[PDB]
């Protein structure tokens, strides 16, 4: 146990200097409690100005405990942290009628950390108004939230679960992160029982308390769906035509000519019009074109996953999952009963669909986030509550297809 | 001899592939040479210094300077060779602390300790590279070679290692002594204290010992420096705080550094404009430019405005924290954080980010950020905020936003101007208004295009245009459409470019076909509009492309 499995950077990069961001005295309380223990259970010690290595830091709730956690942005050493290709994703885990999350990373601190990388584990608990220097730190064991923190252990882990996934050869277990997905087609009694099971024989080789239930959506990406009415005003055509539009992009074959007919002539917005046996007929068709999904839309495994987010209003958002634009691997709507505060409901979905992102593709995305970088870069640490972290950027034009996505 | 603790060195190393630094001794005068060695005989006497032979290959040049008036001579080393080839350092004085952000305290003292800078030793290892040579007279004698062994005055090492080796030391004094307050800057401490000036001014001697014990001089008397401290271009006196008043040919200079001061005279002078001569900056290095006659009217409220000298207060941390906020207009905001009405604790203003469009709730929403932000790096909260928006102006806005938005906790304050929404949407089209189907195109050659609009009542027109594109006469033809129509209208555009500036809801433009619309927009009693896909034949689609 007492080799450190020796790490790199990759070839012709420098270590993470990222600044610090403010934190506010009660989370700069926190992590001083916190990191008082880490330092007196050898997890991190204290460093001096000859390391310049810096990695942000700060402070959360997990789900339902007041017990302060502590998390470091690992993000930019992530991308400098060597590729580690010392898995194949567990397809059977995205079809498992539930799947279960459990925090595992609670034990990667067992085990030491390569004398020379340390130093690119640095970060600094800050003060209020620069009065003091930061408590700066290295870690000294295996960090959570770090790239290698579950490859390094991925050999230690397989031997620990051994014993169990030989008794049940059906439940998928997967890892990402500090988390592990263990997911079952057993029902809901079965499922809640083999988990309380698989939590003990954690604990004879030990935030291991915490899980979530997660069940699989319909359809993976939602139809389009064109409206059934029995009368059909200008206004309604014209939304009609204008969502068949933005279709044709997608499922080819849609064709809106017989619908545009009805337009021609300046008629009222409000005007009824009569749907001509053509009209009917086009958009009987084009409904069947709307039944099946599109066609020769394959996930790929070097490419990136790009994540896009609507503001529905009434606490509905709606996403879309895709490589290549017009080629969704999956959509959704998540909604709700905050409702006050839009900046709360946005960073759960964000973390809603990172987690799903996990479960099918074992891989986060990137967002496309409908907020203003200055309000989000604001707030988002206050509901942020994953160890993880996906990369985002922001969408300053309003984009109509908000509405097809309704 | 009572031993003093030593002081652990600091690992340091230079940086990869780069060996290290070898530069000329330069040619000196024999009065410099007869001064230089006078000081290091002396330096050598103290241990700052050493002898070093024939095996080190790396040379720092030293050359002399007399102090003004001053007879005796000092000597100054040009590490700056060592110092680009020296590794890379964690520095923490990134940031200067705020005055508003102290708490207000019975006693202060500050004791430099600059001094000690040479009391802490260096990395053996390194006190080579940190090697110069003193020109011998007539060059017939070989030069006399040297090496410091503490942290010299030019190496970019020494801020950095002096900061955290006297931060260990003094660990251990605050945690015994939870009834005072420690603050360590940059070569300063500043001891706060609500006690007797009795028992503050004997733990202010308690901790000089503790430095003593590691080899630490500092100041006993001629010290007290008492308030006003003059510090970092602040004034500090016990109760109030305020900023050490600083300093026809308008030079790019009178621009390009008096941007920063004014800005700097606004954490507490209120109503402090910066703008017009902001402006005038533009994108230029010597000019007088002018002042408009405009930029100078900010002057007669900004030198006007420094003449009643105005302080801040010290933060308590039992009262709230309060921000309030005014529009000045021109995309110009400023607050006031205070506890206590008129008592601030500071000042501001925000300026307005470069839209082609915007609006103000926008604008304050930002604003609010800003003030959330600095708030949180000076004391540690955020404030509650007043500000000057009914909350039914901001439940509809955000309701209705596309993006996601926020304030913190916050109270209408019902000073003039008031922050409104100008126009508002339908979210459905309006049964017995006027339907214009509208439409503009232009030819990318001559720049001429036509832009107008067909109706439901057979109401037409078309007008032609000259120097003009086509997203110029997309917005045209909504314009149209607005003059021509009554209280309540229904527009039917295929411009998605038309769409995108509306739904963005701007309240002001920097094209002034869009500030015409919105003056339009604002007359309206309701407005449904309608996007169709072009050249699908749809209604009125047109006439305008001729
Ligand atoms: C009653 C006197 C008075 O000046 N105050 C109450 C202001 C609060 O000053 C302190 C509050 C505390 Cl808690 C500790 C140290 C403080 O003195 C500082 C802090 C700094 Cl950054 C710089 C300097 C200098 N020069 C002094």
């Amino acid at each position: 146990p007492i080799e450190t499995v020796p790490v790199k950077l990759k070839p012709g990069m420098d270590g993470p200097k990222v600044k610090q961001w403010p934190l506010t005295e009660e989370k700069i309380k926190a992590l001083v409690e916190i990191c008082t223990e880490m330092e007196k259970e050898g997890k991190i010690s204290k460093i001096g100005p000859e390391n310049p290595y810096n990695t942000p830091v700060f402070a959360i709730k997990k789900k339902d405990s007041t017990k302060w956690r502590k998390l470091v942005d690992f993000r930019e050493l992530n991308k400098r942290t060597q590729d580690f290709w010392e898995i194949p994703h567990p397809a059977g885990l995205k079809k498992k009628k539930s799947v279960t999350v459990l925090d595992v990373g609670d034990a990667y601190f067992s085990v030491p950390l390569d004398e020379d990388f340390r130093k690119y584990t640095a970060f600094t608990i800050p003060s209020i108004n620069n009065e003091t220097p930061g408590i700066r730190y290295q870690y000294n064991v295996l960090p959570q939230g770090w790239k290698g923190s579950p490859a390094i252990f991925q050999s230690s882990m397989t031997k620990i679960l051994e014993p169990f996934k030989k008794q049940n050869p059906d439940i998928v277990i997967y890892q990402y992160m500090d988390d592990l997905y263990v997911g079952s087609d057993l029902e809901i009694g079965q499922h809640r029982t083999k988990i309380e099971e698989l939590r003990q024989h954690l604990l004879r080789w030990g935030f291991l308390w915490m899980g979530y239930e997660l069940h699989p959506d319909k359809w993976t990406v939602q139809p389009i769906v064109l409206p059934e009415k029995d009368s059909w005003t200008v206004n309604d055509i014209q939304k009609l035509v204008g969502k068949l539009n933005w279709a044709s992009q997608i499922y080819p074959g849609i064709k809106v000519r017989q619908l545009s007919k009805l337009l021609r002539g300046t008629k009222a917005l409000t005007e009824v019009i009569p749907l001509t046996e053509e009209a009917e007929l086009e958009l009987a068709e084009n409904r069947e074109i709307l039944k099946e999904p599109v066609h020769g839309v394959y996930y790929d495994p070097s490419k990136d996953l790009i994540a896009e987010i609507q503001k529905q209003g009434q606490g509905q958002w709606t996403y879309q999952i895709y490589q290549e634009p017009f080629k969704n691997l999956k959509t959704g709507k998540y909604a709700r009963m905050a409702h006050t505060n839009d900046v709360k409901q946005l960073t759960e979905a964000v973390q809603k669909i990172t987690t799903e992102s996990i479960v099918i593709w074992g891989k986060t995305p990137k967002f496309k986030l409908p907020i203003q970088k200055e309000t989000w870069e604001t707030w988002w640490t206050e509901y942020w509550q994953a160890t993880w972290i996906p990369e985002w950027e922001f969408v300053n034009t309003p984009p109509l297809v908000k509405l097809w996505y309704q | 001899m009572v031993p003093i603790s030593p002081i652990e060195t600091v690992p340091v190393k230079l940086k990869p592939g780069m060996d290290g630094p070898k530069v000329k001794q330069w040619p000196l005068t024999e009065e410099k040479i007869k001064a230089l060695v006078e000081i290091c005989t002396e330096m050598e006497k103290e241990g700052k210094i050493s002898k070093i032979g024939p095996e080190n290959p790396y040379n720092t040049p030293v050359f002399a300077i007399k102090k003004k008036d001053s007879t005796k001579w000092r000597k100054l080393v040009d590490f700056r060779e060592l110092n680009k080839r020296t590794q890379d350092f964690w520095e923490v004085q990134l940031g200067i602390p705020h005055p508003a952000g102290l708490k207000k305290k019975k006693s202060v003292t500050v004791l430099d300790v600059g001094d000690a800078y040479f009391s802490v030793p260096l990395d053996e290892d390194f006190r080579k590279y940190t090697a110069f040579t003193i020109p011998s007279i007539n060059n017939e004698t070989p030069g006399i070679r040297y090496q410091y062994n503490v942290l010299p005055q030019g190496w970019k090492g020494s801020p950095a290692i002096f900061q955290s080796s006297m931060t260990k030391i003094l660990e251990p004094f605050a945690a015994q002594n939870p009834d005072i307050v420690i603050y360590q800057y940059m070569d300063d401490l500043y001891v706060g204290s609500d006690l007797e000036i009795g028992q503050h001014r004997t733990k202010i001697e308690e901790l000089r010992q503790h430095l003593l014990r590691w080899g630490l001089t500092t100041p006993d008397k001629k010290h007290q420096k008492e308030p006003p401290f003059l510090w970092m271009g602040y004034e500090l006196h016990p109760d109030k705080w305020t900023v050490q008043p600083i300093v026809d040919s308008w030079t790019v200079n009178d621009i390009q550094k008096l941007v920063g001061k004014l800005n700097w005279a606004s954490q507490i002078y209120p109503g402090i404009k910066v703008r017009q001569l902001s402006k005038l900056l533009r994108g230029t290095l010597t000019e007088v430019i002018p002042l408009t006659e405009e930029a100078e009217l900010e002057l007669a409220e900004n030198r006007e405005i420094l003449k009643e000298p105005v302080h801040g207060v010290y933060y308590d941390p039992s009262k709230d924290l309060i921000a309030e906020i005014q529009k000045q207009g021109q995309g110009q905001w400023t607050y006031q954080i205070y506890q206590e009405p008129f008592k601030n604790l500071k000042t501001g203003k925000y300026a307005r980010m470069r839209g082609a469009h915007t609006n103000d709730v926008k604008q304050l929403t930002e604003a609010v950020q800003k003030i959330t932000t600095e708030s949180i790096v000076i004391w540690g909260k955020t404030p509650k905020f007043k500000l000057p928006i009914q909350k039914e102006t901001w439940e509809t806005w955000w309701t209705e936003y596309w993006q996601a938005t926020w304030i913190p906790e916050w109270e209408f304050v019902n000073t003039p101007p008031l922050v409104k929404l100008w126009y508002q949407l339908e979210k459905e089209p309006i049964v017995g208004a006027e339907t214009f189907y509208v439409d503009g195109a232009a030819n990318r050659e001559t720049k001429l295009g036509k832009a107008g609009y067909v109706t439901n009542k057979g109401r037409q027109k078309v007008v032609p245009l000259t120097n003009t594109t086509n997203q110029k006469t997309e917005l045209q033809a909504i314009y149209l459409a607005l003059q021509d129509s009554g209280l309540e209208v229904n527009i039917v555009t295929d411009s998605q470019y038309a769409l995108g500036i509306i739904q963005a809801q701007p309240d002001k433009s920097e094209s002034e076909l869009v500030n015409q619309i919105i003056e339009q927009l604002i007359k309206k009693e309701k407005v449904y509009l309608a996007w169709v896909p072009a050249h699908k034949g749809i209604g009125g689609n047109e006439d305008k492309l001729v």
